[PDB]
């Protein structure tokens, strides 16, 4: 008695249009560069 | 993907949806796992929507030692268990995320320990039904509503139904190892046709009354 | 002799962005409403 559907139901919303993305992006730090800390600065050349 | 036809009027509704307004009843729960089911478990199902879900236990208890923080009356729910719980609906709560890959593909189930909503009861419900025996069916406005339990033993299942798939039979006739939706109805009325184990014809979606 | 990298190796860019949704839906249709043509309609009552 049900009109068969046309389209497969389905979950309306795609995931993507659901999620909030954080300002900015977190950058991958290394060592810390501390010789001028040390042993000073020089511009003679 | 787009319609490849034309039919003369829409569809009434689409499983797990409501098409009557009255007195409903409704409560939340965590779709938990069959995995996680300490017993055998042997109906298996994909968390399909129009599926009714059973209780399964309780999450309200937050953390890991004595002093635990009971922060809301979760619910814990499976597919199949025996203590009914309500039957999964309203499919636009949910996020689609797609099916193996391709995140726009249709999918109406819902990933496990994800929130549902499980209406206990509706004035009118579109719900998925089966068949609970391979011989065509007819079914009227006085009509019953099982589901298929998660221990449904192999020999009951001959045709091997999912797990928390609604039957729909008639007083008197419930397939053997099933259980009852207490007042629960057929409103509208459908025919199905016959089936075999192989086949297992989807039942056509039907407008039931649940209490 | 590489350093091994933090994150692991991947394409960038999610298939996410770069995918532009078309304006409007296309609905589902019925057959032909023709009784407002044939005979015509009025207002009364």
């Amino acid at each position: 008695n049900f009109t068969a559907p046309v389209t497969t139901p389905s979950i309306p919303t795609p995931i993507q249009f659901l999620q909030t993305w954080l300002p900015g992006f977190v950058k991958v730090m290394t060592a810390a560069r501390k010789i001028d800390e040390i042993i000073g600065i020089d511009t003679v050349g | 993907m787009f319609q490849k036809q034309v039919y003369r009027q829409y569809t009434p509704g689409f499983p797990g949806d409501l098409i009557e307004d009255g007195p409903k009843r409704a409560r939340p729960g965590r779709i938990m796992s069959l995995s996680a089911v300490n017993p055998a478990a042997t109906a298996t199902g994909p968390n399909r929507i129009s599926r009714a879900f059973g209780y399964a236990g309780d999450v309200s208890a937050l953390g890991e030692g004595q002093p635990k923080t009971i922060a809301a009356r979760a619910s814990e729910v499976v597919i199949g268990g025996a203590n009914f719980f309500g039957v999964l609906g309203h499919p636009k709560h949910y996020a689609l995320f797609g099916s193996a890959g391709d995140s726009l593909a249709p999918s109406y189930d819902l990933p496990d320990g994800a929130e549902g909503e499980f209406f206990d009861m509706a004035t009118g419900l579109v719900v998925e039904i089966f068949n609970g025996a391979a011989t065509a069916l007819d079914l009227d406005y006085g009509d019953l509503v099982a589901y298929v339990p998660n221990n449904l033993p192999t020999a009951d299942n001959a045709l091997g139904l999912p797990a928390g798939a609604l039957v729909g039979f008639k007083a008197g006739s419930m397939p053997t190892g099933l259980v009852q939706i207490p007042n629960a109805r057929i409103v509208n009325a459908i025919s199905l046709p016959a089936q075999s184990a192989g086949n297992l014809v989807a039942g056509v979606t039907i407008v039931q009354l649940t209490q």
